[PDB]
């Protein structure tokens, strides 16, 4: 009788960590989920120190940022590990969703839906956080994206003013976003605990998609060091990205102090929201781009219903794989289009990329799932 | 109207991945800043430290 | 800017298709003799000069911009027309704005 | 004062900026530019602007200049 | 619940395993390791790459066409005469 | 700022504390901005207060050409070419 199995606290550490069975054949992709947790742990503490110096007012915020970057000891390292740590969080997150789209992990539908809720909370979090610097890009990013709420027919403007706390973006709004952006991640942690809670009672999926009870393995000796290798590679990419070229992934012309009087020439959202932005800018009429913006993230819930293949894993279904990487290329298309100024060549490709983005996940996939069902005589 | 000309890249000393800024140039450049620049340009965030 | 009827004439007279940022004159202001506008230029935030310019309307020294009496941009770098604030007349001597 | 020493300084930016102009890309861009200029002069109310061709010239110009300037400066 | 003591039944499937210290951490790396990675790449390659190649053509076209859309300012004045 | 506009025909000279990392192309935008002052193109005209610097996005910067040879004499005793001047300026701003 090991001490871990008698202690009520240790039983949770024993089941959730040290002794839960895992498929033997798990690959690199399953590391990313754990990385997300670590990223959160990094996004909190690092960001927490920024909270010790940042002052959420319309005037003092930017100067407080200069105070962090300069007068504060090692402050710039914190600000860059934080700001780039968020982008790393979205890299790991997009890949983490992508493996779920690939290996058919979405059949764990409740965990899937909770994951979607974590996705939306993460988007509100990063968005409200990007407003904090109160640079040129921030004021107008928040201005436009909050002007999107103008679209709703009856609530429209009254709702927007209720978010602004006034007739325009200003100090009270910046304080609003400071509080909400300060509070959401801690909700994200609890929902993540729910996420693992709906995950562990069924067991982790394996890349083959076949049930793997015959070859389960204790999590500790192997996956603690495998995940540790993942943490080390993650710190590799993050520390290189911050200590060598911190601003390549950042946006220049954000550093200029916000001018309500003046609109920056290009004005774009930071890249991880940005693909969705196309679905806005491509669609005609102010409201339809909003509904398309909602459907763009909310389809994911619709996806498990659309499953038609008698299998699970994508690896045994190459025709689906072609559509899958086609869809990923379509996402890159949406990002590059969203990185660009309005013009016919861009708008056309945006129309096509959007409509293709929906047709691939609604129409095309189930049908070839059926065709693959018939190729193998089911 | 038409978008502005895109500036050529230059073989700067500090653009090396490991190479550092040359402080003598920073000194001489500050000595340029004190006269020609300072008459009509603020630097809000830099102290005499 | 309360204004002379002749400016209402020259503003109404202008061809609409030619405008850099087209917008019908009478369709803008609620009453043509009055023109209420944000005082900031739409280009780079400089404030246009009142009672000046080729049209006798507005002019921006910062980069030579030319606004008409109705405040629509024409000559110069500036893209879209001067913004029109929401407002309403109440008592005839008074005008609420915003 | 003495004009010479001013004459002496010359500057290295200008000298480099001429040798690159001597090269054929800057030459064809230059003659095409002057062609655009003369075409602009040809009529009383031209809408054409040669600034575009001026960019076509200056881009390859200063790009060629970029390889050689800090080689001269210390 | 689904602890190791109670999962799927299975019947006489014998297995063999050496101690970590009894064997090299990098067995036959060149003779078998690299060719394996190469076979794997050769399997994934045609499945994965072409869509990305398709993406590139579009990316190149879009920028280039946009260049025709804007940088060919002289075509419009040329149309003026 | 309003006085600064009054002293500069309404133009406001930007703070140089982050002028490098703000502009696209960074400090590369700056040196070329100083080094370059081509005479105005035929067929285009602009206000006398405006000055034609092609690298400026408005292509008509309000700033007068700030530097020329021997505007200033370095204590280091190094020659005061406008190129060396603009180079030292961009280096110092980059550090700034
Ligand atoms: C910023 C982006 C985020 C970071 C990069 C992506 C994340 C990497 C990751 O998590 O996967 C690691 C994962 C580790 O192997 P794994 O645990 O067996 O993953 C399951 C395989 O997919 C099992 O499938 P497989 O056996 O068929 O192998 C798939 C893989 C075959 O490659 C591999 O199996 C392993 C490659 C790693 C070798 C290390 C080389 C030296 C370092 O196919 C390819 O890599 C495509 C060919 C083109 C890449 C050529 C260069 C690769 C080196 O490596 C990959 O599968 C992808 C690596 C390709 C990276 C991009 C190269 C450019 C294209
Ligand atoms: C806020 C977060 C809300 C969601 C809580 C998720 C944690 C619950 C949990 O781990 O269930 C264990 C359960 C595994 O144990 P089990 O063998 O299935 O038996 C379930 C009973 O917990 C076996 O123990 P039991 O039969 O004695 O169950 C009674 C116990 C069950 O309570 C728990 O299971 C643990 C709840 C508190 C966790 C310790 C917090 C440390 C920070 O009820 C309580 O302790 C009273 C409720 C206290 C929690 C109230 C939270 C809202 C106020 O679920 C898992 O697979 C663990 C993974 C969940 C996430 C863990 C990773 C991050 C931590
Ligand atoms: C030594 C230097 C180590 C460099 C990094 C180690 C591995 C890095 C990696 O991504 O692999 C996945 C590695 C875990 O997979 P693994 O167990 O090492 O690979 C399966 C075994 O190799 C079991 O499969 P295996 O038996 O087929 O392994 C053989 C092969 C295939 O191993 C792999 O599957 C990929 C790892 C190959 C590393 C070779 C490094 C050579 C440089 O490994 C090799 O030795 C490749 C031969 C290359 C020639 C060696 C000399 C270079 C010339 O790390 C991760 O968990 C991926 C983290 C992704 C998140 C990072 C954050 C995203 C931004
Ligand atoms: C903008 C820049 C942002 C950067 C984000 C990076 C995301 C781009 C990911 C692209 C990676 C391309 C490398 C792909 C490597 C590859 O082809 O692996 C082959 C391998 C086949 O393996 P098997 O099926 O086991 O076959 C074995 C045969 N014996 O295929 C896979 O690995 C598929 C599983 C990986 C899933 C991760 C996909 C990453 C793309 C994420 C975007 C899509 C998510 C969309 C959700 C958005 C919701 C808002
Ligand atoms: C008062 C004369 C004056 C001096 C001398 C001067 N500046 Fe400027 N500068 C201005 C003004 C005014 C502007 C605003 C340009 C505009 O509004 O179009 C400006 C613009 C700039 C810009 C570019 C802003 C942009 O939007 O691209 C930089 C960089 C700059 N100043 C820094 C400098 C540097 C470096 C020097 C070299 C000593 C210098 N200033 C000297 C007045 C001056
Ligand atoms: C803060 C955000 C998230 C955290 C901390 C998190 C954490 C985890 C962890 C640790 C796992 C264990 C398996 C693994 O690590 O790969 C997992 C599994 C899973 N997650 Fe997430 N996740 C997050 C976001 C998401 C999102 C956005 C989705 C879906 C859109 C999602 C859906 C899933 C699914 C379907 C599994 C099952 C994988 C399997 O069974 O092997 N999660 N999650
Ligand atoms: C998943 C969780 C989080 C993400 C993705 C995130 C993301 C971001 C982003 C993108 C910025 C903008 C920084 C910039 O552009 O320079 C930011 C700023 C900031 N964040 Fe977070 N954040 C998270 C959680 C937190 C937490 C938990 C705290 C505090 C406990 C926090 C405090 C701050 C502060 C004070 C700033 C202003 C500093 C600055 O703007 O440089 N954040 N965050
Ligand atoms: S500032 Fe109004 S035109 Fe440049």
């Amino acid at each position: 009788t090991p001490m871990r199995k008698t202690n009520p606290l240790m039983k949770l550490i024993n089941h959730s960590f040290i002794d839960l069975p895992t498929p033997s054949n798990i690959s690199a992709w399953w590391n990313f989920g754990s990385l997300l947790g670590a990223c959160l742990i990094l996004q909190i503490t690092t960001g927490l120190f920024l909270a010790m110096h940042y002052s959420p007012d319309a005037s003092t915020a930017f100067s407080s940022i200069a105070h962090i970057t300069r007068d504060v000891n090692y402050g710039w390292i914190i600000r860059y590990l934080h700001a780039n740590g968020a982008s790393m969080f979205f890299i790991c997150l997009f890949l983490h969703i992508g493996r779920g789209l690939y290996y058919g992990s979405f059949l764990y539908s409740e965990t899937w839906n909770i994951g979607i809720i974590l996705l939306l909370a993460t988007m509100a979090t990063a968005f409200m956080g990007y407003v904090l610097p109160w640079g040129q890009m921030s004021f107008w990013g928040a201005t436009v994206i909050t002007n999107l709420l103008s679209a709703i027919p009856y609530i429209g403007t009254d709702l927007v003013q209720w978010i602004w706390g006034g007739y325009s973006v200003d100090s009270p709004t910046l304080t609003r976003f400071f509080t909400f952006h300060f509070i959401l991640p801690f909700i994200i942690a609890a929902l993540a605990t729910l996420h693992l809670l709906f995950l562990h009672e069924t067991g982790s999926n394996n890349p083959l998609g076949i049930t793997s009870h015959s070859d389960k393995i204790t999590f500790h000796p192997y996956y603690t060091i495998k995940d540790a290798l993942g943490l080390l590679l993650f710190l590799l990419s993050l520390m290189t990205l911050t200590l060598f070229s911190p601003d390549l992934l950042g946006d220049p012309d954000n550093y200029t102090l916000a001018n309500p009087l003046n609109t920056p020439p290009h004005i774009k959202p930071e890249w991880y929201f940005l693909f969705a932005y196309t679905i806005l800018r491509s669609v005609p009429n102010k409201l339809g781009g909003v509904l398309a913006l909602l459907l763009s993230i909310l389809i994911l819930a619709m996806i498990p219903i659309l499953h038609m293949s008698k299998q699970q894993s994508m690896m045994f279904r190459p025709l689906s794989q072609s559509l899958y990487w086609l869809l990923a290329a379509d996402l890159l298309i949406l990002t590059w289009i969203g990185g660009q100024p309005v013009s016919y060549p861009f708008t056309i490709i945006g129309q096509v990329a959007s409509v293709l983005y929906f047709t691939t996940i609604l129409i095309l996939m189930p049908t070839i799932s059926l065709i693959e069902n018939k190729m193998l005589k089911w | 109207s038409d978008l502005e000309l895109h500036p050529p890249s230059y073989p700067w000393s500090h653009r090396g991945l490991l190479s550092s800024l040359d402080h003598t140039s920073i000194r001489r450049g500050f000595q340029v800043y004190k006269q020609v620049c300072a008459s009509c340009h603020s630097m809000d965030f830099v102290a005499y430290r | 800017r309360h204004r002379t009827q002749k400016e209402i004439e020259q503003e109404a007279a202008v061809e609409l298709s030619q405008l850099r940022d087209p917008q019908h004159d009478l369709d803008r202001v609620k009453k043509p003799e009055w023109v209420i506008l944000i005082g900031v230029c739409t280009h780079l935030g400089c404030v246009p000069i009142a009672n000046a310019g080729d049209f006798g309307g507005y002019y921006c020294p910062c980069h030579g911009s030319h606004y008409d009496a109705s405040g629509r941009i024409r000559l110069g770098p500036a893209p879209l027309n001067l913004e029109v604030p929401t407002y309403e007349f109440t008592s005839d001597d008074m005008v609420i704005v915003g | 004062e003495e004009e010479e020493e001013e004459e002496e300084l010359v500057d290295p930016l200008t000298t480099v900026r001429e040798q690159c102009e001597q090269l054929e890309k800057c030459v064809k861009a230059r003659e095409r530019l002057e062609l655009c200029d003369e075409r602009v002069s040809s009529r009383s109310h031209t809408e054409e602007d040669c600034t575009e061709e001026l960019f076509d010239f200056l881009h390859a110009r200063d790009h060629c200049v970029a390889h050689k300037l800090f080689n001269n400066l210390k | 619940g689904r602890e190791f003591g109670n999962l799927t039944r299975m019947r006489h499937v014998i297995s063999y395993s050496l101690s970590p210290f009894e064997q090299r951490a990098y067995p036959h790396v060149f003779t078998k390791g690299i060719p394996n990675v190469l076979r794997r790449i050769r399997e994934s390659f045609f499945r994965v790459v072409p869509q990305f190649v398709v993406f590139y053509l579009i990316y190149t076209w879009g920028t280039e066409e946009f260049e025709r859309s804007k940088r060919k300012n002289p075509a419009a004045y040329e149309n003026d005469k | 700022s309003e006085a600064a506009r009054a002293a500069n025909n309404g133009a406001l000279p930007p703070d140089l504390s982050y002028i490098v990392r703000a502009r696209h192309g960074g400090e590369d935008y700056v040196f070329s901005l100083l080094t370059g002052y081509c005479e105005p193109p035929t067929g285009v005209s602009l206000r006398e207060g405006l000055y034609f610097n092609p690298y400026f996005p408005g292509q008509a910067i309000a700033m007068a050409p700030p530097i020329y040879t021997d505007v200033l004499e370095f204590d280091d005793g190094t020659p005061a070419t406008m190129s060396q001047i603009a180079k030292d300026v961009c280096t110092f701003l980059r550090w700034a």
